[PDB]
RNA sequence: GAAGGCCGGGGGCUAGAAGGCGAUCAGACACCACCGUAUUCCCGGCCGUAAACGGUGCCGCCCCGCGGCCGGCGCGCGCGUCCCGCCGGCCGCCCAGGGAAACCGGGAGGCUCCGGGCUCUGGGGGGAGUAUGGCCGCAAGGCUGAAACUUGAAGGCAUUG
RNA sequence: GCGCUGCUGCAGUUGAAACGCCCGUAGUUGGCCCCCCGCCGCCACGAGGAAACGGGAGCGCUCCAGGCAGGCCCGUUGGAC
C-alpha cells in the first residue's frame, strides 16, 4: 500500500527532470510536501507550483528549470542532536559549501544551516542538492 | 507565407500523402487520415519548416562545407542539381564508412552541416556525423525515427516528383534569402529538371 | 564561477549549457552541437547578419525531441509564435 | 620533416588563431594529432609514466601467439590528466602506442576547497565517483595538509592530475589495475560536468567560434 | 546459460498441457513442444495418376487426397532433417 | 497439493516395474523382439514429496517507442463484426539505464549520488543432509539437524584453439 | 585488514541462497484532514550526584616520559572547566 507520499513525489520529480521535462504532476498532496517545495523554491531549484483542489487528496503541479541534481528522504526519521549534524553532512552531502538537509523541529521545518545558527536539533526528513 | 501556386504545385506533386504507419514525434504535422488509411500532411507546417531550414542553411558562409547524401536512385538528379545551383558538395551513391573519422580515406572531409533525404536509407552517415559534432537536417516521412535528427521536414520522400520539388523549393528559398533573386518574379528554372527522367 | 576568498574567480573555464535542458556540456560530449538562425530585414529576402545561437547536448539528441524544443525556442525568440 | 596539419583544427593550431587548450575543450572538439597538444605543451611541464605491462596469449594450431598490453598516464600537475593503452608484438612499440593514445585523450580537472577558501584550490571540487568493470571509486575532499589517502597506483594518478588533499575508497576487484585506473580517470573526467549553484549564472552565447 | 526465451516450447498462461506420442519412436512429448506439419497428398502418385484416370470407367472422376498431421520429437526431427541446427542470429527467425 | 507408494473394498482392456525367453556381444543378467504379475480405472482413507522453474517472494509509485491476441465499454462515419479511444489480462522487439557478462528493459531500471513497508534464506569446497536426540507416519519415509577431521581451490559468464 | 556479519553498509535468474500454494494469531508497518486544549515520545537548558583515567587552561622537573609547581612587588598566587 501507499505509505510515504513524499518519497513518491521526489522520485517522480527526479524522473521527470532526468529527461528534461518542464512540468510534473504529483497525486497525493500534503503539508509536508508543500513545505519541502517551499524550501526548494526559496533556494532556487524548482521555480513555482500550484495545488489543485478536488476534495480528495489534492493534486499539485510543479515547473522545473533543470537545476535539481538529486532529492531523497530518510524513512525512519531519526533524531539529530544539535551537535551531531556535521557527521550527517559529511555522510550525505557532496560538499560542505552547497547542499541542504531538511529537519523538522519544535520551531518548524528548516534547513540544517538555520538549525546550526540557533543551536538546536530535531528529526531528519530529507536532503537535496 | 504560402501562395496558391505553391500549394497547387505541392498538391499535383502528391507531397502531402504519406504512409499507413505513424510516429508519435510526427503527429503534430498530421492533419487527417484517408479512408484506406494513408495519412495527410499539413502544407503550412512543411512550408514553415522549409523556410526555417533555408534560414539555417544560409547561416553558413561557405557553401562548400555542406554535404548532401542520398543513396536513393531517384534523389541523385535532384541532389546534383541542388548542389550545382547552390555550389555545395554531394555524396551520391553508397556512403563509405570512415568518410568522416578516418583521415586517410581518399574521400574525407570536415563538413559543418549535413543534409539527408531518408534516415532509414542513409543512417550510416547520421551516426558518423554524431561522432564529430555535425548537425543534420533530413526529409522525414510519416514513420521516421528522429534519433540525432535536429530538423525534420514533414514531406513525402518516395515519389520521384516530391523529392525533386522539395529540393527545388529549398534552393529557390535559399537563393532568394541570399539576395540574388527576388520573390515576385518566378524563377526561370522549371522544377522538371530536378525530377528524374526515365530512359 | 567559483569565487575565491577575495571574490576572484578561480575556475579555469565556464562550459556551455544546453539551451533546452539547462545542463552542462562536458569536454568530451561529441554529440553536442550549436546552431545559428539568421534575422531577416523588413523587406524580407535579405539577411542582416545578426544570428541567434543555440546549443544542445547529446542526451536530448539521442532521445529525440530536439525538434520540438527548437520550435518552442524559436517561437519564444522570434515571430514564429 | 616538418609537421603538416592533416585537419582543420590542426591547421588552425599551426596558425596562431587558437591560443589555449581550454579554447578547444570548451567546444568538445576531438584531438587527432599529437602536435595539437605539444605545441601547447612545449616545455617538459608534463610527465609520462608506465603503470602496468601484461602479456596476453592466443592459442593456435602450433603453440601460442604472445603479445603485450601497456598502460600509460600523463599530466602536468595542473588540472590535466590523460590515460591510454596500446598493444603490439614488441614491448617498446606497445609503450609508444600507449603513450600516444594517452597524449591524444586528455581532460581538465576541476579543483576546489574543503570548507575554508584561501589561496589556490588544493582538492577536488566535490565528491566524484567512477566506474569500470567491477571497480568503483569514491573521492572525498580533504582538509589542507591531509595528503593523499589512496593506494600507490591511484596516488600516482592524483599527483599527476595536481591534487594534494583527497580521501579515497575503492570497491570491487581493485587488483585489476587497468579497471581501477579507468574508474579514477572517469571520476576525474566527470568533474567538469556537474552543475553547482555557482555556475547557475545565465550567460548569452557568442557567435564567434 | 539460457539458450532461448521460450525455453524450447510455446507455453503461455498455463501450467500443464496434454501429451502426445511421436509417430516415429512413440516417445511421450508435450503438445506444445512437439513439431507438427500438415501434409496433403494424392492416394496415387502423380506418375500413375494419368494411367489410372485413363483406366477409370467413371466420367468426371477426381483423385482423392490424403490429409495427415505428422508429429515428431526433437531428436527424430533433427535426425530426419525436418529441422536444422542454425546459427545464433538465425535462431530468432520465425519465417519459413 | 503431479506421479509413484500404502490400507480396506470393486473392476480385469491396453500398456507394463518384477520374472521368463530369443537375439547382439569377449562377456550382456542392458539397449532390440516376444509373454507377462503388481500398477494403470472407481469408492473411503493415509503419505505430503518433484528441474512442484519464469531456477526471479508479497503490497505500492514513475517510466522510450512500435506491434499482435482475449474480455468489456464509449466516440465517429460513407455502417463495415470498419477506426479512434479507455480498463484489465497474455506476449514479441527495443532507445536510455543496469550488469562479470549471457542478458533484463510490464525490470534483473529509478541504488557506493548506495534508507517505501513485511516475511524467508546464505557466508570457501568436502565430512554431510551423515551421527545422536525430538515430532509425525502402518510402513516407505518426512520436518529439524552437528562435531572431529580434511583440503587450496571448487564455481559463473565469456575468448582462441 | 573485512562493505567476508553489512544500522550507517552485503547477497538471493545462471556463482551459496525466495518456503509448492492459500488462510491466519502474536509481532512489525499503516493514505489525507482540524494552527492553538490534555498526555507519550522528541529537542534545548538546568538541578543532583566521587575521585582516579580521558580531554583541557598555566607552570623550562636542563629536555622527555612526568608532577602540581615558583619567584616575588604574588587574582586572597594557582591547581580553571
Ligand atoms: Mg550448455
Ligand atoms: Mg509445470
Ligand atoms: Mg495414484
Ligand atoms: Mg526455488
Ligand atoms: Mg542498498
Ligand atoms: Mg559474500
Ligand atoms: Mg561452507
Ligand atoms: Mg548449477
Ligand atoms: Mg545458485
Ligand atoms: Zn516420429
Amino acid at each position: 500500500v501507499r505509505i510515504n507520499v513524499l518519497r513518491d513525489a521526489l522520485k517522480s520529480i527526479c524522473n521527470a527532470q532526468r529527461i528534461g521535462k518542464k512540468q510534473v504532476i504529483v497525486r497525493p498532496s500534503s503539508k509536508v510536501i508543500i513545505e519541502f517545495l517551499q524550501l526548494m523554491q526559496k533556494n532556487g531549484y524548482i521555480s513555482d507550483f500550484a495545488v489543485v483542489d478536488n476534495h480528495r487528496s489534492n493534486r499539485i503541479v510543479v515547473n522545473l528549470i533543470g537545476r535539481l541534481n538529486k532529492a531523497g528522504v530518510i524513512s525512519p526519521r531519526f533524531d539529530i542532536p544539535a551537535n551531531d549534524i556535521e557527521k550527517w553532512v559529511v555522510n550525505l552531502l557532496p560538499s560542505r559549501l552547497f547542499g541542504h538537509i531538511i529537519l523538522t523541529t519544535s520551531q518548524g521545518i528548516m534547513d540544517h544551516i538555520e538549525a546550526q545558527h540557533r543551536q538546536i536539533g530535531g528529526k531528519v526528513i530529507g536532503y537535496f542538492y | 507565407q504560402l501562395k496558391e501556386a505553391d500549394v497547387k504545385k505541392m498538391l499535383v506533386a502528391t507531397t502531402h500523402l504519406g504512409v499507413r504507419n505513424i510516429d508519435r514525434r510526427m503527429q503534430f504535422y498530421i492533419f487527417d487520415r484517408q479512408k484506406d488509411g494513408t495519412f495527410v500532411f499539413n502544407l503550412q507546417k512543411v512550408w514553415a519548416k522549409i523556410v526555417f531550414a533555408a534560414r539555417i542553411l544560409v547561416t553558413i558562409d561557405d557553401p562548400a562545407e555542406i554535404a548532401v547524401v542520398a543513396n536513393r536512385p531517384d534523389a541523385q538528379r535532384a541532389i546534383l542539381k541542388f548542389c550545382k545551383y547552390t555550389h555545395a558538395t554531394a555524396f551520391p551513391g553508397r556512403f563509405i564508412p570512415g568518410n568522416f573519422t578516418n583521415r586517410m580515406n581518399p574521400n574525407y572531409c570536415e563538413p559543418r552541416l549535413l543534409l539527408v533525404n531518408d534516415p532509414v536509407v542513409d543512417r550510416q552517415a547520421i551516426l558518423e556525423a554524431s561522432y564529430v559534432n555535425i548537425p543534420t537536417i533530413s526529409l522525414c516521412n510519416s514513420d521516421a525515427n528522429l534519433k540525432f535528427i535536429d530538423v525534420a521536414i514533414p514531406c513525402n520522400n518516395k515519389t520521384p516528383m516530391s523529392i525533386g520539388l522539395i529540393y527545388w523549393l529549398l534552393a529557390r528559398e535559399v537563393l532568394r534569402l541570399k539576395g540574388s533573386i527576388s520573390r515576385t518574379e518566378e524563377w526561370d528554372v522549371k522544377p522538371d529538371l530536378f525530377v528524374a527522367l526515365p530512359e | 564561477g567559483m569565487k575565491n576568498s577575495s571574490g576572484v574567480v578561480v575556475d579555469a573555464y565556464i562550459p556551455r549549457k544546453c539551451s533546452a535542458t539547462n545542463r552542462l556540456i562536458g569536454p568530451k560530449d561529441h554529440a553536442a552541437v550549436q546552431l545559428s538562425v539568421a534575422r531577416v530585414n523588413d523587406k524580407g529576402k535579405m539577411i542582416e547578419n545578426n544570428y541567434v545561437t543555440f546549443a544542445f547536448c547529446g542526451a536530448i539528441r539521442s532521445r529525440g525531441g530536439v525538434d520540438s524544443a527548437f520550435m518552442l525556442l524559436a517561437q519564444e525568440h522570434g515571430l514564429m509564435e | 620533416e616538418e609537421w603538416h596539419p592533416s585537419t582543420k583544427l590542426g591547421r588552425l593550431v599551426k596558425a596562431g588563431k587558437i591560443e589555449s587548450l581550454y579554447d578547444i575543450f570548451k567546444y568538445s572538439l576531438p584531438i587527432k594529432e599529437t602536435e595539437i597538444i605539444d605545441y601547447f605543451f612545449p616545455k617538459s611541464e608534463l610527465a609520462e609514466e608506465v603503470c602496468n605491462i601484461m602479456s596476453v596469449q592466443k592459442q593456435t594450431t602450433a603453440g601460442q601467439r604472445t603479445r603485450f598490453r601497456a598502460h600509460v598516464i600523463v599530466g602536468n600537475r595542473d588540472g590535466f590528466i590523460g590515460y591510454g593503452a596500446g598493444v603490439s608484438k614488441e614491448v617498446a612499440n606497445a609503450i609508444k602506442k600507449a603513450a600516444k593514445n594517452a597524449r591524444l585523450n586528455i581532460v581538465p580537472v576541476r579543483r576546489g576547497f574543503w570548507g575554508g577558501k584561501l589561496g589556490d584550490p588544493h582538492t577536488v571540487s566535490s565528491k566524484l565517483s567512477g566506474k569500470c568493470g567491477s571497480v568503483r571509486v569514491r573521492l572525498i575532499p580533504a582538509p589542507r595538509g591531509a595528503g593523499i589517502v589512496a593506494s600507490p597506483t591511484v596516488a600516482k594518478v592524483l599527483e599527476f592530475a595536481g591534487v594534494s588533499d583527497v580521501f579515497t575508497r575503492q570497491s570491487g576487484h581493485s587488483r585489476t589495475l587497468m579497471n581501477s585506473v579507468g574508474a579514477v580517470y572517469n571520476a576525474l573526467k566527470s568533474s567538469y560536468s556537474i552543475l553547482t549553484p555557482d555556475l547557475w549564472k545565465k550567460e548569452q552565447l557568442d557567435h564567434v567560434q | 546459460p539460457v539458450k532461448r526465451r521460450n525455453n524450447g516450447r510455446s507455453k503461455y498462461n498455463c501450467g500443464h498441457t496434454n501429451i502426445v506420442r511421436c509417430q516415429n519412436c512413440h516417445r511421450c512429448v508435450p503438445k506444445d513442444k512437439v513439431i507438427k506439419r500438415f501434409t496433403i497428398r494424392n492416394i496415387v502418385d502423380n506418375t500413375i495418376a494419368d494411367d489410372v484416370l485413363n483406366a477409370c470407367v467413371i466420367q468426371g472422376f477426381a483423385i482423392p487426397k490424403l490429409y495427415n498431421k505428422v508429429q515428431y520429437c526433437v531428436s527424430c526431427s533433427i535426425h530426419n532433417h525436418i529441422v536444422r541446427v542454425r546459427s545464433r542470429e538465425d535462431r530468432k527467425i520465425r519465417t519459413p
